[PDB]
């Protein structure tokens, strides 16, 4: 619903108040205290979820009127009170009570309150000092309460909803910090005069781009539609009567050069856009470089001073999609329409900003236009994409002069005429965004604090252009290459390209109208490289040529080929080497930037005759935080999406959980986790919207499901590269390993983490190895560490490396302990390598094969100079006296690490209650009593045979019991029945769970007997008592 | 050919050709055949491994020509046989079944006619024992350098050598090395059997010292005065400190740049080592008992007259 | 397409057969111009992603793409890489409840052939159990005509009639020429005894006729028998007849096959068979003579009876 | 049939003859009412089961045995 709004003397505790003719339109006697809610329209992609507000019933407001208290929202009466909302009313006034409520107060009356020892006069205090009554009073989650006093620290898990103490804990914070001298909520402070602020006659101040953008339904006064449209700027406080003339006034100060004529308004009282600041879009900053101190004075004029320019003489400006066929139609047509459906006045020396949608493309339409009305289509369909300037060039004015800025162009007697092109540079992103203000596909922002090269190529461009703005022309190029695929190579080339405020060409090989096919063309593509490069050069600004996957039309020789395979590759070379060296004689300043997928593919000639190198890595973590923070942001998420229902994150999440767990991920899996939590959390939502329910106010991503996610990333990049996965082994899935635990984490996590602190020292320790009876977790730990961390996991199962021919060890070994190096972090998992690797003295006949994989196998593991890329190798083994030298305590991998027989007293406990996870049981009979009832000598594993058949026996008797059930049913109803019909018609819940109550457990005790004795315990006790040879 | 190159003007007899290493341990030498690269400018090519075999027999022989190709086209190199135990076994009737040709290409071209490459054989094995007469001979390679454990002040000297942990001109104590440098005592009450055993020893006592100061930092500040005891006369459930995480995760949110510390051992945040954190790990330093191979060192020093 | 898609609004693309638009040339085995380099098809689908892609991240609406193919991994990688897909229902089987509902509606599709005497097909399920639905069209129009001279009158399929069709007609379309012979001893057809046959039968059976009871209980699903085998009798017969449990997707391996000297000799065998297995859905796996394959080499002999091991 | 040994330009010939072939059997049996089609191979293997669905029977036909040899003899002797 529309309603109109007021800003009351606020008590923010008050209530708002409930217009009559609401009460009416949704009058209900049993609930005379509706609660309403609001939509706040303020400057913003969209509009803030929506406040669920308290209100007392008032006859007095006119029509759709409604107020609420000012300084509720920080903002006082003495500002511009906004005189419209939107309004709903709540569904039977269905709101739930919070779950939990934090406060946050300052040390001085924290402690004057807990002073006091009855915690019921501090309930009283929050009526006596805050009015606040249960019920009646709706909170939220981080709202100041006061200025330097009382707040709400935290509403959860909603953010809104009712409160009783009989519920709600109402936790208290002390603000030891003196933080609440800075958190008060006073947008406005009483400036110390509006006299000698300044002079009316001349003030300074720095314009800036407005954040976002803005529409004549949100601005207070009221200008026509087909003229003044367009141009419009937006001012901050009493600066708007320093200038003498009002908000709605026109200026045209300028700091240098021509007048530009502008609509200057007040800022809309809820904004949070920096103050002692002049706001404009795009438009008007695009004209003035730098500077950004603005001169500005009163400067008025009595309306338009030019009322005909008879002919105007525009000109487009050179750039990369503003010169091809496909483009040419629907630049005209949409330069047409926008000259067409609106007046303005237009200046030499000035720019017009065109947006429109690429996508609209190949597609003509027939009859919207000139045959047809003038209002024609709904943008909503039409939509945009993509931005192009048009330089407004010469006009025909008359017998008038020198003041230019008014020229117009009436649709009738004017018209528009094209000059070829011109030549002007795009304003620097670091002082203004356009991308944000338009909503097109984004850039991600770098930040050359912590992206080392980024740092490095944006120098190179840096130094490139002002070099050559000086005397010095630069034939800078560079090419970028990585390891892995899809890092993200152009990306960082758009960015730079944006950040230094240069142009760019942006090409594709792969698109090229040929491959590399085998009759001779590699003159057509070469030729249609160069002829749709050159177009815009001649009015280019400093400018780059970005070539993507130059990889695949830069083939290299030797694999099998043709006389035209050389040929062709010979003449890629050559013309690919002319065509670029030329490039840099044909223009000066203008750099190739080069992509590649496999540097060792690039051909030689090539990689010498290429000036720079920069290897871009897969990222660190430093630099997740950094990412996640930009596709998780309000923005990010909110671009992609249709309903007007928003999206946000609970302010509750972890980036440290997230950078941690997202280990090893590409930028573009990052996107793909992210995505994936949107639409889990939207079903979710409307999984929810089944019932008239809660929270119908916006979804939100919360932890659980965003960590859920990292596991279907890893799988699928598993799926991707190297295909086996594994089954979840939650850490507490095993106990009773404590030292061993300890020393994991000793190598693992401690060394792994905190590097900040951990030196991080010249050689690390390379490897765990397990060893000991059968039995006793040690292929479950590797499950674990699978399950736990985010290592991935490659492995071989034994003697998965022998093979049939000769040279064995090429054919596996080599490929897949090079590919854990290629692999990000990842463990090598190793069983049983007493058969692995042989001690080389015990030599074999044969061939040998032992001899040659363990050496290869040495070759690869050892030394590891230059090499600790997290290559942990960890394995077991049963019995390792049959272990090479390998073993020979280099720290190749010589971490020995004993399991074996638990300790008697409550360590046979902690397995059974560790087996016993997910397990249930529901009595008396507490896991003291079994452990106490086993017999010591079992062990490990034995423990989940015991488990495993009390298991069996009970699912036994409740077979039995079904047996029985079924029986006497069958007896009694359904005279003809088996199975499906059966289950299908029973319906049971109390017994389903299946409890075993005991007994199974006592005749388990009977039936399982040691799967290993003590003449078997003692074949493993006399290695155990070689300790490896000490 | 750096130093001697103006007395070099014309050596009538051609230069010496090579170096085999061994050690009857794992070959510490290998660092040394990795070190001397950097230590003497020249490039270096290796043989890992076994890597010159192949399934197809008409490949292994291929290989090793162009693997000399490759090294006496990089004309200053030092060519590397990483263990040349996997591949210069004694010579016989096909003790390896096939392919074993590549021992006569090896033996053709270690010098055959051309003699000086310019490149070096360099070369490391432990059991060269299983190497022969065939091959080793001073017109051949054969200069035989044995590796032994660092007796003594040699535990001392490369104790010293690693603590002193000097790189990147930068942090150059990088092991924050113990302020007395009281060695002599450690040094001897541990026994030692190699020398990556002493940086094992020396790796971990830095990691305990990380432990002993990781674990007391934050409780140093506990002892004196306790923080963030938000309390508020808890009530109906007992969060009193389970509250603790969801209170931190938002009660704090400061930011810092450019932060420096300087009552750290000599870098950032670093925990010295200290004399009784090696001390107590003279028992966890482990041997791997093996002498005998001292006596299977015994056969090629007979073979040695001296 | 695209551009169409575009105007039309909310739209959805269907792509059938897509390895001849998209596939992978083969996943051909040696990388001439195929180790940096790619065939034209993914010069294609790169293309596509781009264009889609640049439209997707406009409307999260407006467009979708379906893919119908093979087999989820044969299709060109690149189309998994760049995070394209995100499900993977396959159409596994027909199951014995649906087919004889669909069986029903093919014998009533065209050319009415008016049912049958007595049965209603659930019994008749018994021998179609491997069949797909196109085999039960097919079957259905072999089963029509062979009635339809057989008996000179129309419209009476008879129990005989149709059990003799499939002694031969074998559509089998996923199964090549012929790929059996074994049909000798049935489940109920108990040669020798039962003396412990409870316990195979316990392990056997439980898991499909009280199936939900093993899920709300986290177990590992036990398994594993040893048959104690001194006579040197039996388990020829027992296992073939636990097989004839019907219920499964039986394998056959013996254990003096896998012996070959060639040092190789449990690579290629022992991993070919349990990928095999992993072929099939889940079953039983016959072994035999463990006096050969596993002798107890105790950390003694080590020989290459512990490489198979 | 199809194979790795063939260029998969030929296949996707075989593929449209294989097709062509098959849909034109069904054509006549809507052009044509009453068409009865016979085949004949010489071995059964070599075309694939996309064609041999549409089968309705098949007939291993055997060498003759002693009794049709019998007959077949009096035949070719017969005046
Ligand atoms: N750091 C990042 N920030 C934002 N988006 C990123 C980032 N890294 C990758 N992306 C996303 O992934 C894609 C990057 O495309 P780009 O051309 O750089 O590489 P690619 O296509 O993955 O790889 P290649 O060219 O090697 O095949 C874009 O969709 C971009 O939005
Ligand atoms: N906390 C635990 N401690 C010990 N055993 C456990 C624990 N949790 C589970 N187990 C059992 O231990 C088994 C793994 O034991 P272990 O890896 O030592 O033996 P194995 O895999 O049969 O043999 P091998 O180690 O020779 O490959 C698990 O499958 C499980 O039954
Ligand atoms: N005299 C020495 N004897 C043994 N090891 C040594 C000696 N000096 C240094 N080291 C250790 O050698 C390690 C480097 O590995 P290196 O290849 O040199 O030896 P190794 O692993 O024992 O030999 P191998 O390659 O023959 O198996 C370092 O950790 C270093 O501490
Ligand atoms: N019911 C039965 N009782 C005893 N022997 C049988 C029975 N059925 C088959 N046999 C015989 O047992 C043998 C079948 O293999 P099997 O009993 O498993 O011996 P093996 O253990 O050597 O394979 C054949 O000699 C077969 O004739
Ligand atoms: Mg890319
Ligand atoms: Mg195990
Ligand atoms: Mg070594």
């Amino acid at each position: 619903m529309k309603a109109s709004l007021t800003f009351s003397l606020s008590g923010i505790y008050a209530p708002c108040s409930i217009s009559r003719d609401i009460y009416l339109e949704y009058g209900d006697k049993k609930a005379e205290c509706l609660y309403g809610t609001i939509r706040l329209p303020q400057y913003g992609p969209g509009c803030t979820p929506g406040k669920i507000v308290h209100c007392v019933l008032d006859d007095s407001l006119p029509f759709c009127s409604i107020v609420v208290p000012s300084k509720l929202f920080g903002f006082m009466p003495t500002q511009p009170t906004m005189d419209f909302c939107y309004f709903e009313p709540i569904l039977d006034n269905v709101v739930p009570v919070l779950d939990s409520v934090t406060f946050l107060i300052n040390e001085q009356l924290y402690s004057k309150l807990m002073d006091l020892p009855q915690e019921m006069q501090q309930i009283q205090f929050l009526h006596y000092k805050y009015n606040i009554n249960s019920m009646e009073t709706v909170v939220h989650s981080r709202d100041i309460l006061t200025s330097g006093l009382c707040q709400i620290l935290n509403c959860s898990p909603f953010p809104q909803g009712l409160v009783d103490f009989t519920e709600t804990q109402l936790i208290l914070v002390n603000d030891t910090e003196q933080k609440l001298s800075a958190l008060k909520y006073a947008n406005e402070d009483e400036e110390y005069a509006l006299p000698k602020i300044g002079t009316n006659s001349a003030l300074s101040i720095d314009l800036e781009s407005l954040p976002c953008t803005i529409s004549r339904d949100l601005l207070r006064p009221a200008p026509h539609i087909n003229d003044d449209n367009s141009i419009y700027a937006f001012t901050d406080a009493e600066t708007l009567l320093r200038l003498d003339v009002t908000s709605g006034s026109f200026i045209t100060v300028s700091n240098m050069g021509c007048v530009r004529l502008v609509k200057l308004f007040v800022l809309l009282l809820p904004n949070g856009f920096k103050k002692r600041t002049i706001y404009a879009p795009p438009k008007i900053i695009a004209s003035f470089p730098d500077c950004s101190v603005v001169t500005i004075s009163k400067s008025n004029i009595g309306h338009t001073d030019i009322p005909i320019a008879n002919q105007v003489f525009i000109s487009r400006v050179g750039g990369w999609l503003q010169s091809q066929k496909c483009f040419q139609n629907i630049i005209l047509t949409t330069l047409k329409k926008f000259f067409s459906e609106s007046k303005r006045i237009l200046c030499q020396n000035d720019l017009i900003p065109i947006a429109f949608d690429s996508s609209m493309a190949d597609l003509n339409i027939a009859e919207e236009n000139d045959e047809s009305d003038d209002e024609d289509e709904l943008g909503q369909y039409y939509k945009n994409d993509s931005l192009v300037w048009f330089f407004v060039t010469s006009a025909e004015l008359d017998c008038f002069s020198k003041d230019n800025s008014h020229f117009i162009i009436d649709p009738n007697r004017t018209k528009l005429i094209t000059t070829n092109i011109t030549n002007r540079r795009p304003l620097p992103l670091s002082r203004s965004n356009l991308q944000r203000y338009y909503g097109f596909a984004e850039t991600f922002y770098y930040d050359l604090h912590i992206f080392p090269y980024v740092r490095q190529l944006v120098n190179i461009l840096e130094t490139s252009f002002n070099c050559s703005q000086r005397g010095i022309t630069l034939n800078a190029s560079v090419l970028l290459h990585s390891t892995t695929n899809n890092v993200g190579k152009a990306t960082m080339v758009r960015f730079a390209s944006k950040y230094l405020g240069i142009h760019l060409l942006e090409i594709d090989c792969l698109s090229l109208t040929s491959n590399s096919r085998q009759l001779d063309s590699t003159s057509k593509i070469i030729g249609y490289i160069r002829a749709k490069c050159e177009n815009v050069l001649p009015y280019a600004s400093p400018a780059v040529i970005f070539l993507a996957h130059l990889d695949s039309i830069l083939l290299d020789v030797n694999a099998n080929q043709d006389p035209e395979a050389i040929k062709l590759q010979k003449s890629i070379n050559f013309e690919m080497s002319k065509l670029l060296d030329d490039f840099t004689f044909k223009f000066p300043g203008t750099t190739f930037v080069g992509s590649v997928n496999n540097i060792d593919n690039v051909p030689s000639s090539f990689r010498s005759h290429m000036r720079f190198e920069i290897l871009v890595p897969v990222p660190s973590e430093a630099q997740r935080l950094r990412i996640f923070q930009w596709y998780l942001s309000s923005h990010e998420l909110n671009r992609d999406v249709q309903q007007k229902v928003p999206v946000s994150y609970m302010d509750n999440i972890s980036f440290s959980s997230l950078s941690s767990y997202s280990a090893g991920l590409t930028p573009l899996d990052i996107k793909s986790i992210v995505e994936t939590a949107r639409m889990t959390a939207t079903a979710r939502f409307y999984q929810e919207s089944k019932k008239c329910g809660w929270l119908p106010q916006s979804i939100l991503i919360t932890q659980e499901d965003l960590s859920k996610a990292t596991s279907k990333a890893r799988n699928e990049f598993s799926v991707s590269i190297g295909a086996p996965q594994i089954p979840n082994v939650t850490w507490d899935d095993i106990g009773g390993i404590d030292f061993v635990k300890g020393e994991i984490l000793d190598t693992i996590d401690m060394p792994l983490k905190h590097p900040e602190l951990f030196t991080s020292g010249m050689k690390k320790r390379s490897g765990i190895l397990f060893y000991g009876p059968p039995g006793t977790g040690k292929t479950l730990m590797a499950k674990a560490i699978a399950t736990n961390f985010s290592l991935n996991f490659f492995s071989v199962k034994g003697p998965e490396l022998l093979n049939m021919y000769i040279g064995e060890s090429e054919a596996n070994v080599r490929r897949v302990f090079q590919k854990a190096r290629e692999a990000k972090p990842c463990v090598i998992f190793f069983d049983q390598i007493d058969s692995v690797a042989p001690k080389r003295g015990n030599q074999g006949d044969s061939g040998g094969v032992m001899d040659r994989i363990v050496s290869q196998l040495l070759a690869e593991l050892d030394g590891m100079s230059t090499d600790a890329d997290g290559v942990f190798v960890i394995g077991a083994t049963n019995r390792p006296d049959l272990l090479d030298e390998a073993l020979l305590r280099p720290g190749r991998f010589d971490k020995l690490l004993y399991l074996g027989i638990p300790d008697t007293d409550t360590k046979q406990l902690n397995i059974l209650e560790a087996l016993t996870r997910k397990f249930v049981l529901d009595n008396d009979v507490k896991l003291i009593e079994l452990a106490k009832l086993c017999p010591f000598n079992y062990t490990g594993a034995d423990f989940y045979a015991l488990c495993s058949d009390a298991m069996l026996n009970a699912m036994s008797r409740i077979a039995r019991m079904v047996e029985k059930k079924v029986s006497q049913h069958n007896e009694l109803t359904g005279e003809n029945i088996s199975t499906r019909r059966w289950f299908d018609k029973i319906a049971t819940k109390e017994d389903t769970k299946v409890v075993v109550k005991m007994e199974d457990f006592l005749k388990a005790q009977e039936q399982l007997t040691p799967s290993v004795s003590r003449a078997e315990l003692n074949h493993y006790e006399a290695v155990r008592a070689n300790f490896e040879g000490a | 050919p750096t130093k001697y190159e103006p007395i070099f003007v014309n050596c009538p007899l051609r230069l010496r050709s090579g170096i085999l290493l061994y050690g009857y341990p794992g070959c510490g030498k290998t660092l040394l055949a990795s070190a001397v690269a950097q230590q003497c400018g020249l490039n270096f090519i290796s043989v890992k491994g076994p890597e010159i075999l192949n399934k197809f027999i008409g490949a292994s022989e291929q290989n090793i020509r162009e693997l000399f190709e490759r090294a006496q086209s990089v004309k200053p190199c030092i060519l590397f046989f990483d263990e040349f135990d996997s591949i210069a076994p004694k010579r016989g009737h096909d003790s390896t079944g096939v392919t074993d040709r590549v021992v006569n290409q090896l033996l053709t071209q270690m010098d055959g006619a051309e003699g000086l490459d310019g490149v070096y054989i360099l070369a490391a094995t432990s059991r060269p024992d299983l190497i022969d007469s065939a091959l080793l001979r001073p017109g051949r390679l054969d200069k035989s350098v044995i590796c032994n454990i660092p007796t003594e002040s040699e535990r001392l000297d490369i104790l010293q050598a690693i603590v002193n942990s000097k790189d990147k001109d930068t942090g150059q104590k990088k092991f924050a090395l113990e302020k007395n440098a009281d060695l002599k005592l450690i040094a001897e009450k541990t026994a030692g059997f190699s020398g990556a055993d002493l940086q094992g020893l020396c790796y971990n006592a830095y990691l305990k010292s990380v432990h002993r100061w990781l674990s007391a930092a934050d409780q140093s500040e506990v002892v004196p005065g306790n923080d963030n005891i938000e309390y508020f006369s808890i009530n109906e459930h007992g969060r009193r400190e389970e509250n603790r995480l969801r209170l931190k995760t938002l009660l704090q949110q400061d930011v810092v740049h450019e932060t420096k510390t300087s009552t750290s051992a000599a870098s950032e945040l670093t925990a010295v080592v200290t004399i009784n954190d090696l001390l107590e790990a003279c028992q966890e330093t482990k041997p791997s008992i093996s002498t005998s191979e001292l006596v299977k060192l015994r056969g090629i020093y007979d073979r040695f007259q001296k | 397409w695209c551009s169409f898609c575009y105007w039309y609004g909310p739209s959805l693309i269907v792509l059938d057969n897509v390895e001849a638009l998209f596939g992978k040339p083969q996943a051909n085995d040696g990388d001439p111009s195929n180790n940096g380099q790619w065939d034209n098809a993914s010069k294609l689908l790169n293309f596509f992603i781009n264009q889609v892609t640049k439209i997707f991240n406009k409307d999260n609406k407006r467009i979708r793409v379906l893919f119908s193919g093979k087999q989820k991994t044969q299709i060109n990688p690149l189309l998994f890489d760049k995070h394209f897909v995100s499900e993977t229902w396959s159409l596994r089987a027909p199951d014995k409840h649906a087919r004889a509902k669909l069986l029903e509606y093919f014998f009533s599709k065209n050319q009415i052939m008016k049912l049958n005497r007595d049965l209603q097909f659930s019994d008749l399920s018994l021998e179609t159990e491997g069949f797909s639905p196109l085999d039960l069209e097919i079957f259905t129009e072999k089963i029509f005509y062979d009635l339809q001279l057989e008996r000179d009158c129309d419209n009476v399929v008879t129990r005989e009639l149709f059990s003799k069709s499939l002694s031969a007609f074998t559509p089998s379309a996923l199964r090549g020429v012929k790929l059996t012979k074994e049909t000798n001893i049935k489940w109920g057809d108990i040669g020798a005894l039962a003396n412990a046959k409870d316990v195979l039968l316990e392990t056997l059976e439980w898991p499909t006729k009280y199936e939900p009871i093993f899920v709300n209980c986290p177990l590992r699903l036990r398994s594993g028998i040893l048959l104690y085998g001194y006579p040197g009798c039996g388990k020829t017969l027992l296992a073939s007849a636990v097989a004839q449990q019907c219920g499964l997707n039986f394998i056959s391996v013996k254990g003096p096959e896998i012996l070959n000297k060639f040092i190789g000799a449990s690579e290629q065998n022992i991993r070919e068979l349990f990928e095999r297995a992993q072929s099939v859905k889940p079953c039983i796996l016959f072994f035999d003579e463990f006096d050969s394959i596993a002798p107890k080499r105790g950390h003694d002999s080590t020989g290459v009876t512990d490489r198979v091991v």
